[PDB]
């Protein structure tokens, strides 16, 4: 049943935070100097992977917190509840920076993770479902994408507009559950076991792991559904304000599993967009989307 | 004219806490990056304006020592230099007014 | 079309007049988002008489009248009247300020007078084509 | 603050994409 | 009337590794020539002051003392310590309550050194294991573990009024030597604040 | 007089045991004497209740009246000594629990006319009472659905009891 691996995983995830909480003895105490242009210049002592951006952002006022989604440590993208791990300078990321190109990549990949959780969920437990990747494709493009590979009994089954909207609905709960996105940074070994059923996991994996030196790896929970990320994600998924799942595109080259690419489009809640303009953009993103 | 009677605290009550009668909260609020102060979206930040506004007033004290009377204004186009800054050829029949001040990075 | 402003429509014409007299001497002037706007109309249009030509005997008249300080008459035929030659309107600039705190709370805006060598005001900026939403337009735009 | 904000179909489009807007809107309409 | 002078006639510089170390008595007796004469000027008024016998009456009253701030036992605290020791002692602790136990000595306490119209102050050398819980108003815990012995080196210094009559001993003030550890850091996390500039200024 | 608001704030808790949760903050902070009216003040101070301290300032700061200034600068003070003495870690975890005005002692005087008529004269002061909670300010309510409506009335008509009978 699938609520078995849902879990063990989450176990997993559990007790690789509490080595973590063990391996770090007492509270260590650092000292990060702010570097963001508002209020430049203070430093705040913080316990070492203890505390979190947003902690700070609580420290100074409401209004950090509200408008910060990201946070550059020491010219680093940190999450804003990726908890602390030296003293460095630290600034914040707004949706409206000069350049939000890092913060479009977390808000891309983050979206691409969220989507994935729909499909696995979507699914009666009598069907198999096996996510393949999250392909990264630009913001140009029009939709992300994510690529799932089904089993040989829907093969003959395609989403009709009442499908497409019941993932829609999947994807506005979790948007109206708002649960944070949770972080950790854990070893190719223990990733592996979470998850050896999916042999494509297996192998982005091993991917992550071979390119760093170490083998720790990426790791993004939501609630009970874990998933790799090639990059930093949104803290929680109540930023995203407008969601649609635009089309699905059926590769022909399918033959030992049915491989589906999900266009969809999201935008967070600090940017809304007018009745026509997300229609032209939701009808722009229903065509098939390739990687360039 | 007076009542015929005394009005009711609790009648009072009502009427001063009505929600026609209280108190409405703005939604058009607005953050100034530049002064990080806060502000309206249709009206501009006014910390950073001080600076500017205040800057004129040194400009213009300047300019009316340089001309020294009334009724003096030039005919001819006016420039402002900072120390540093150099006339161009440009800048040739052209009143000039000098800051000791060096040039503002906002100013331009 | 006309706002009631002082004690009498000669007066608003005298208010009016010293208003468009202390504009052209110091090119940006802060009042009343109600006046300003009242006044606008009136500056845009002198600068019309003033590319007319400084020969023009209506022209003289109306600057002599309008302007109380007789050295700004040389000014407008020898500095805004040529500054604005290549421009056909817009000439002045009436923006937002915040409301006076002299107890009334009333709307305060300025206006300025455009090509001045004064400092430039702090105009509004808007949204940067490399946001999320502007990026994703430039892409429907390039696919068009 | 988690608070209602006020917003226009042109408080963040920009200069160029507004054009674009205008003259889409045109063809849909054609 | 002033029954205590602020500061210390002369300071005895401890030596690094005391603590590791009979030996350091007889570095006493060595140094007596520097010290008797003052330990005479207070045998003079009272003729019964031992440096060998002191520390056990001296670490009564530092140990005292703190019992009293548990109680907030003022009126007895008043009485140990001077009058320059007291408001350092209390002032902080206003509006908080603190659970201060004494762990067994680790070493035994001895007089170090001594000096002195005549006020004669007494250098205690005390290495204890206490431990030290402070809450808030709320009843929050801000500092210090309850449980949990924290083993520190100091040195004490008490300060008697040899001219009065009714002069006795009382804590002055304690020498922190530069080679003992630093103190348990707070709870809480801080903030610094950064530079403030006037509108005209821009930040540097 | 009484001042029975200051005293709140002089109250100290007994030390919480290891099985209680974080106590959270209370401060109660007051202006005793402003040169305003209450019935005024108290507009200002209805509208504020349950909202955040950041949220507050904002309005504040963008009011006419004269007393939302007041109001701010009693706010500031209330923030400031919540830090320094209450011990709050974060400067904007904190809302307003309550708010409200009190009349205060006033001046009487004779006011002339000039048609020989005379009045009395009233220079009105009053007070400003608040109490600030750390954390966040709660969740506001949310209306009944129909469900809600319609499972009551029958719980409240299965709970009928028959009346003056055996
Ligand atoms: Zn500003």
């Amino acid at each position: 049943s699938p609520t078995e691996l849902t879990e063990m995983r989450n176990d997993l995830f559990n007790r690789e935070k509490s080595r973590q909480l063990s391996l770090t003895p007492r509270t260590e105490k650092i000292e990060v100097k702010h570097v963001g242009k508002t209020d430049p210049g203070t430093v705040f002592v913080m316990n070492k992977n203890i505390s979190t951006p947003y902690s700070c952002a609580m420290h100074l006022s409401e209004w950090y917190c509200s408008k910060s989604i990201l946070a550059l440590v020491d010219g680093q993208p940190w999450d804003m509840y990726k908890p602390l791990t030296k003293s460095c300078e630290i600034k914040f990321l707004t949706f409206k920076d000069p350049d939000p190109k890092e913060v479009n990549k977390a808000y891309w990949r983050s979206c691409a993770m969220m989507l994935g959780c729909v499909i696995e969920r979507a699914f009666k437990d009598d069907y198999v479902v096996s996510l393949v990747r999250a392909p990264e494709v630009p913001v140009i493009a029009g939709a992300f994408c994510y690529d799932v590979t089904l089993d040989k009994r829907l093969d003959e089954w395609m989403p009709t507009k009442e499908n497409l909207r019941s993932f829609t609905k999947d994807a506005h709960a979790l948007i109206y559950r708002d649960l944070p996105f949770e972080t950790l940074d854990v070893d190719a070994r223990v990733a592996l076991e979470i998850f050896q059923h999916n042999k494509y996991k297996v192998d982005f994996i091993e991917e992550k792991a071979s390119q760093n030196p170490e083998r720790i790896v990426k790791l993004h929970r939501i609630g009970d559904f874990i998933d790799v990320s090639e990059g930093p994600l949104i803290p929680r998924t109540s930023v995203c304000f407008q969601y649609e799942v635009s089309a699905v595109h059926n590769l022909n080259p399918s033959q030992p599993n049915l491989i589906r690419r999900f266009q969809g489009l999201s935008l967070p809640t600090h940017l809304r967009a007018q009745f026509t303009i997300w229609d032209k953009l939701v009808e722009r993103s229903r065509k098939m989307v390739t990687e360039d | 004219a007076a009542p015929k009677n005394r009005r009711t605290i609790e009648v009072n009550r009502c009427r001063r806490r009505n929600p026609q009668k209280l108190i409405k909260i703005k939604n058009n609020i607005d953050i100034c990056p530049e002064c990080g102060h806060l502000k309206q979206k249709h009206v501009l930040c006014g910390y950073c304006y001080e600076k500017v506004r205040q800057e004129t007033t040194k400009i213009r004290q300047q300019i009316g020592a340089q001309e020294g009377g009334p009724f003096r204004a030039p005919s001819v186009e006016t420039m402002v230099l900072y120390t540093g800054e150099k006339p161009s050829e440009k800048d040739q029949g052209k009143r000039i007014v000098e800051r000791n001040i060096k040039r503002p990075s906002w100013f331009t | 079309v006309y706002r009631r402003l002082g004690l009498g429509p000669e007066s608003r014409i005298h208010l009016l007049r010293n208003l468009l007299t202390g504009l052209v001497r110091h090119e940006r002037i802060e009042a009343t988002w109600a006046r300003a706007d009242e006044m606008r109309g009136y500056a845009e249009k002198l600068i019309d008489y003033g590319k007319l030509g400084d020969t023009n005997e209506r022209a003289m008249r109306m600057a002599d009248f309008w302007l109380t300080e007789k050295d700004l008459i040389p000014k407008l035929f020898k500095v805004l009247a040529p500054r604005f030659q290549g421009q056909n309107g817009n000439y002045t600039r009436m923006l937002q300020i915040p409301n006076r705190k002299e107890q009334d709370r009333a709307k305060m805006a300025v206006i300025e007078y455009k090509g001045n060598y004064l400092p430039p005001l702090p105009l509004p900026h808007r949204d940067s084509n490399l946001t999320l939403l502007n990026q994703l337009l430039l892409g429907l735009q390039q696919d068009l | 603050l988690h608070s209602k904000s006020s917003t226009w179909w042109d408080e963040h489009l920009s200069e160029e994409n507004l054009s674009f807007v205008k003259q889409l809107v045109s063809d849909e309409n054609k | 009337h002033l029954a205590c002078t602020a500061g210390i006639f002369d300071p005895y510089v401890p030596p690094e590794g005391d603590a590791r170390m009979l030996t350091q008595r007889t570095e006493r007796l060595r140094k007596n020539a520097a010290s008797q004469l003052a330990i005479r000027k207070i045998r003079e008024f009272d003729a019964n002051f031992k440096t060998k016998d002191f520390p056990e009456k001296a670490k009564d009253i530092f140990i005292e003392a703190h019992l009293c701030l548990n109680n907030s036992d003022h009126d007895r605290l008043h009485t140990l310590v001077t009058e320059h020791c007291f408001p350092d002692m209390v002032w902080d602790l206003k509006y908080k309550t603190v659970r201060w136990g004494f762990v067994e000595s680790l070493e035994p306490a001895q007089v170090v050194h001594v000096r002195c119209n005549m006020y004669g102050q007494v250098t205690v050398r005390l290495h204890t294991r206490q431990t030290l819980a402070i809450y808030d108003r709320f009843g929050r815990l801000m500092y210090g573990q309850e449980d949990v012995p924290k083993d520190v080196l100091e040195y004490v210094v008490f300060e008697r009024h040899l001219m009065n009559p009714y002069g006795s001993w009382r804590m002055h003030a304690k020498i922190v030597p530069a080679w003992a550890p630093p103190k348990q850091p707070i709870l809480k996390t801080l903030m610094i604040p950064g530079p403030q500039l006037k509108p005209w200024e821009e930040y540097e | 007089i009484s001042r029975k608001w200051e005293k709140k704030n002089k109250i100290v808790y007994p030390p919480q045991l290891p099985g209680e949760p974080r106590r959270p903050a209370e401060i109660y902070h007051c202006r005793r004497q402003i040169k305003y009216s209450k019935d005024k003040m108290w507009y200002l101070a209805k509208m504020i209740r349950g909202m955040s301290i950041d949220q507050a300032l904002a309005q504040l700061e963008f009011n006419d009246k004269k007393g939302a200034q007041i109001i701010k600068e009693v706010l500031l003070e209330a923030q400031d000594m919540a830090v320094r003495d209450h011990n709050v870690e974060f400067r904007s975890n904190l809302h307003i629990a309550e708010s409200t005005s009190g009349r205060g002692q006033c001046l009487k005087r004779i006011r002339y006319h000039g048609r020989g008529r005379f009045g009395i004269m009233e220079k009105v002061y009053c007070h400003y009472f608040v109490k600030l909670v750390e954390g966040p300010p709660p969740p506001p309510e949310v209306p009944k659905t129909a469900v809600d409506h319609a499972k009551d009335y029958i719980q409240q008509l299965r709970s009928r009891t028959i009346i003056h009978t055996l």
